[PDB]
């Protein structure tokens, strides 16, 4: 297990300029908290999109990347698990293996407005991206 | 006729892992992934994917096709003897392919494409669709489908075999198959009836159309139905076209026949919204109509807005594929191979369960395993009912990913252990 | 005849010296005698090599056919009519003898390696039938393993036995088989309620048991092969393995024809140092019906000694053959060694399935003896018994095996 | 018959540098037993390998050599007896006759974490070699 | 004198399973020729070792087992006679008798860089073995 990161513009895991790094090995859980609905009512919505590192650091999406998973609910604490196993449950895939990188990041303005923005969007202005290089 | 069929717990269904049948690559970056296991008349035909460091199944440099039989060996308990083993011979250009056994040898049909996308944008007259046929003594023979002789029932534009099983009727053959279509020629009853928060982007019929669409093609929808090929022994072929239901649409995704206690099972993986057990005995052929159970306990994991026991419509893709075996139809008593996670596919559990209640379960393994899918085929051996379920595993970390066979009997008695 | 429990009995012994020759080098071993008797005539069989008592070690192979003549002894006696070597001898690795038809028929695995066992495949050997009587000069003919049909997935194989039997036309030769995959189940021995090893597993246990002592990658299981033939025109050859009930590593075994039923014979060289034996019920699995016997084992060093029985990842043990005297007294007879780990003091044992009857020893001195072999018939209304003894009385000089002939007491407790 | 030699890392009949030679007859009896639980609850486990005298010296043995006998229970007093007759009841035939030299070790970590290792082990550490030359003196 | 045996990876005699089987008598005369520069230059180095069939089998020698013959020099055409008499000029006395078994392998690269690699070898890879019962 690892632990759970809480996707909030109000989480400080989150480095100014490196994004959250994590080193995962092999066989490790890791939750992804997506907020419930805050304390100070921010609704705070999102779009999680699996991503390469070039499409990363230009953060933007084309229609080939999938949607991960959404933040729909407010109330409901919607979640996502992560093992870092080769089979995961989801479409494409997504092989994990060892001594790659990987790359989690939204494009989405704050509210449900630009919910679906996928030009720009939190990947460069709070820079949250979760960025896994597995292994050493 | 005789065994356990009440709410009990330690079920003892001696259970033993089969390791011989499927191939051991001595290569670490090969993935063994997308098992497929028919049983018919006791002969099988095992059917899984190879490729380099990627388990995905276009994706794939080799795809064995092996056809074996049920034998005695005076265990007690039967054996998988395998028989025949042969790479397809266009292994690197298969997008899919789709197991049935009939009269005692073994079938493969499987559709062959230059673009693993070709569902995407293309259509079925781009492509080639093969039937690859063997048993123990002859060598396996190819023959291509006549598809412009083909009669269909609707106006399709692509369509692929995708299941775990096919099924021999007399002289014809019925494969579950997946079609692809450019229109929105459905209706949705059965989703539009539901009685759940309205999201504030689309409205229900909003949410139920588009929830059959591709999720890689806003414009194209994928329904499930089956192929009847009849021919005059390899000659002359004719062949039909006809589309599932339209009384409860679910996504288009890997389907199932299986003929079983008299009667022919079709089997729906969840990959939408509706993500409990789409299964039922055929009523009529044309229109593909199953008579769908109303089982309340048989779910399957996922990630995303749909994990496991989701019952709402939502634009929904993901799930896993889980096989499920009759064992008594008057006790409408079913035993499956399910994964006991809410959103990770993990923790394989034989369980025996009712529509309304799940009667006895057992996991595999006392350590964590990954599972992706399951598939189980069920059969009398020695007046007896045993299964055979094969799990596409993950046993060590990373490297040589294999799948695994396990050979069961449903327990004698109730709560022996 | 006596079917009682008692001391003392009188089973006439003789022992027969003119049967098997006496080579006149000092230094060589002669070494795994066979018998095969049948309808009154008799294939005997034994390897001879040079400072080394070794089967694929020999450089001579001795076949010999004879017959069962009355003497007016009121015994059987043992004449020999013919005897010749095998064209192979120095790439035998193993021999089974078969009296068919008044005849002698020696089935026969030959290799340039003798251990083909361990790295090689049955496709890159040869196996012969060697056949001849008291007139015909001998005739040997390759066994086409080409068009054999086999129940499973073998990858090699050797005749392993103390004899064979005829049925017809179809020969039935015990064979030990080599595979390199785990097929095998073993709930007999996972039924065993013993001490657990602190290292692995009793299913762990179990199936390791089967593998081969000297390739961890391959299985040995024993089996038969049914060869039917238009006159060694036209083979039909067929291989079929043992039942996975009470399985055993690979050994030595044997199939007899007695009492109108066929006894298979499966020596115990793994953790059930108890006598594996059975009449076959089916051919195909082959099904013996395993007897229960409690009280008839054979000594072995290392972990599984006399009398052992608990699940053990061992190897080693004697081949001793059973012969039935009466089925429904339950009644046997055997050489058995008795000693707990070494290989000496054979003793003649009449036996139950729960006790044994009576013995004696075949000699009053200690005596050498690696394995046995015994077979009986009747003869003049009586039931007797011709048993070989892989023996070595001579110490230091040379080896040579020994043949007993002796009678079932008609009465318990005459001395 | 003759001494039986207890095989524990406390028996004194291991020299420091030739090991236990042993000089036996043909005919003899000879025991090697290995320990019974020991008071100070030392748990001993080996694997005892009959080896050449070249890999016997270089103290490695690869998988030709027979397992001749484990000591795997701890509790039950495990034993192993030997007449030095010619037959031998132990797969390989193993004829002992005379004149000729037997080599016995073991490659083991003293516990079972390395009961199978076979590189180094006891051989060369405590230099547990048991060397039967049999003969007169 | 018997027909010589070339100790070259390009010999059919060298049969792909078996090895190369001889039966010699006792005071048969036989070569082992290893190769010259063979004509596409492409250089073979040996080093063949008299081996035990245990080890033969699982390829693999100890600093034991002693270097019979190596051929070391390309051009020079460097052999090895024969005689199955008893008495032999070579270190460890190497006495032949009859009836036995002898073992003659090589464990080593192709090219000199694995010229002493002692674990596996061509005596799996080509299965390069002369095996003799006299
Ligand atoms: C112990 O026994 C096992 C089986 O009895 C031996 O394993 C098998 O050995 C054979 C050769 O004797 C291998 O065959 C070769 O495999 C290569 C693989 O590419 C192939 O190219 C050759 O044409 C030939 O078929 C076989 O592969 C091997 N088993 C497996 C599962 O690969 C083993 O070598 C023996 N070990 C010892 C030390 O004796
Ligand atoms: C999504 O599916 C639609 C429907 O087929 C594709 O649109 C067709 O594309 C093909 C090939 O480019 C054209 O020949 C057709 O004229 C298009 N229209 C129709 C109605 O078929 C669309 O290209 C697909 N999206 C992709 C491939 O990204
Ligand atoms: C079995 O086959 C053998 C060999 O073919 C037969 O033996 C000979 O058959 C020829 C016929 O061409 C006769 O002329 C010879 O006299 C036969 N030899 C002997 C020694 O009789 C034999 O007849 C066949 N049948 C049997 C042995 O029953
Ligand atoms: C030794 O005990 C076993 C165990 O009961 C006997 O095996 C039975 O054999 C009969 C023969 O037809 C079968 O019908 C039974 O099914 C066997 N038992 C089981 C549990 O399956 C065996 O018969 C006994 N030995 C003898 C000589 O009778
Ligand atoms: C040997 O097995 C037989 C069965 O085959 C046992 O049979 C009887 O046991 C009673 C018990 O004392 C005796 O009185 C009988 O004489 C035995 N024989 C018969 C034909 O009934 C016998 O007990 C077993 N041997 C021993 C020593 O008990
Ligand atoms: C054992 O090895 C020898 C090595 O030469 C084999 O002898 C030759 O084998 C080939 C093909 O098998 C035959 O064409 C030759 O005729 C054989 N030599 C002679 C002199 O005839 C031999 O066959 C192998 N097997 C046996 C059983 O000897
Ligand atoms: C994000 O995009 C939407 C798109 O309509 C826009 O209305 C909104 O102002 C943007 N910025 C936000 C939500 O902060
Ligand atoms: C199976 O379902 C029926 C009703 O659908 C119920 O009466 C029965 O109790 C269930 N089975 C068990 C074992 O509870
Ligand atoms: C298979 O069996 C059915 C039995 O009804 C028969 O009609 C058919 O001709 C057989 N052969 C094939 C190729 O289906
Ligand atoms: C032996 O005799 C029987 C009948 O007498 C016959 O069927 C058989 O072919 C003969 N030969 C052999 C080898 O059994
Ligand atoms: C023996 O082998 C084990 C294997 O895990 C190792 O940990 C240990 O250090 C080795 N040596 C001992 C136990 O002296
Ligand atoms: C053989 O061994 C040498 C040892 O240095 C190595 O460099 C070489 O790559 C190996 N393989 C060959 C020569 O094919």
């Amino acid at each position: 297990n690892l632990e759970p990161v809480s996707w909030s513009s109000l989480n400080p895991k989150f480095l100014s300029g490196k994004g959250l790094v994590i080193y995962p090995k092999i066989g490790d859980k890791l939750d992804i908290i997506c907020p419930r609905a805050e304390a100070g009512r921010p609704y705070e919505y999102y779009k999680l999109y699996l991503v390469r590192p070039e499409q990363a650091a230009a953060c933007s999406t084309v229609l080939d990347p999938n949607v991960l998973v959404t933040c729909n609910r407010p109330e409901q604490e919607i979640r996502f698990t992560i093992k870092f196993q080769e089979f995961s449950p989801n479409y494409m895939g997504l092989e994990f293996k060892k001594h790659h990188d990987y790359y989690i990041t939204s494009t989405s303005n704050g509210s449900l407005e630009g919910l679906e923005n996928r030009e720009g969007g939190v990947c460069r202005t709070r820079t949250m991206k979760i960025i896994m290089k597995v292994g050493q | 006729k005789i065994f356990c069929k009440s709410v009990s717990k330690d079920p003892d269904f001696r259970l033993k892992q089969i390791d011989y049948v499927i191939p051991v690559q001595q290569d670490r970056s090969i993935c063994m992934n997308n098992p497929l296991l028919d049983i018919s008349d006791g002969f099988f035909t095992y059917i899984h994917y190879e490729g380099i460091n990627s388990c995905k199944k276009s994706d794939s440099f080799k795809v064995l096709l092996s056809h074996g039989e049920i034998v005695d060996r005076g265990d007690y308990r039967p054996s998988l003897y395998l028989l025949s083993s042969h790479y397809h011979p266009y292994s690197m250009q298969v997008i899919n392919c789709v197991p049935v056994t009939c009269n005692q040898s073994s079938f493969v049909f499987c559709h062959i494409s230059n673009n693993t996308k070709t569902l995407d944008n293309s259509d079925y007259s781009s492509d080639e669709y093969y039937i690859t046929y063997f048993n123990g003594i002859d060598r396996p023979k190819t023959k291509k489908i006549p598809i412009n002789n083909m009669t269909a029932d609707n106006r399709y534009i692509h369509f692929t075999f995708s299941g775990g099983g096919g099924v021999c009727l007399g002289e014809e053959f019925i494969i579950p198959v997946t079609t692809v279509i450019n229109t929105d020629v459905f209706t949705h009853d059965y989703c539009e009836s539901f009685n759940c928060s309205v999201q504030t982007g689309k409205s229900l019929k909003e949410i139920c159309s588009e929830s059959l669409r591709s999720p890689t093609n806003s414009s194209r929808y994928n329904l499930n139905g089956i192929m009847i090929i009849s021919q005059n022994n390899m000659t002359d072929f004719k062949i039909q076209l006809n589309g599932i239901t339209y009384n409860k649409l679910s996504f288009g995704s890997p389907g199932r026949l299986s003929k079983t206690l008299g009667q022919v099972l079709y089997y729906q993986s969840s990959m939408s919204w509706d993500t409990y057990l789409k299964a039922g005995f055929v009523e009529k052929w044309k229109p593909f109509t199953p008579n769908w159970m109303n089982n309340t306990v048989i779910s399957r994991p996922n990630q995303g807005n749909c994990p496991r026991y989701h019952k709402c419509p939502e634009i929904c893709y993901g799930g896993t594929y889980n096989d499920i075996a009759p064992l008594d139809l008057g006790k409408d008593m079913y035993v499956s191979v399910i994964l006991d996670s809410d959103q990770l596919a993990e923790n394989p559990e034989i369980t025996v369960f009712n529509s309304t209640t799940i009667l006895y379960k057992e996991r595999v393994s006392k350590d964590e395993l990954n599972t992706r899918s399951t598939t189980t085929s069920c059969f009398l051996f020695l007046d007896e009912p045993w299964c055979i379920s094969v799990l596409e595993t993950n046993r060590f970390n990373g490297k040589s990913i294999r799948p695994e066979i396990y050979s069961y009997k449903i327990p004698k008695y109730c709560g022996t252990k």
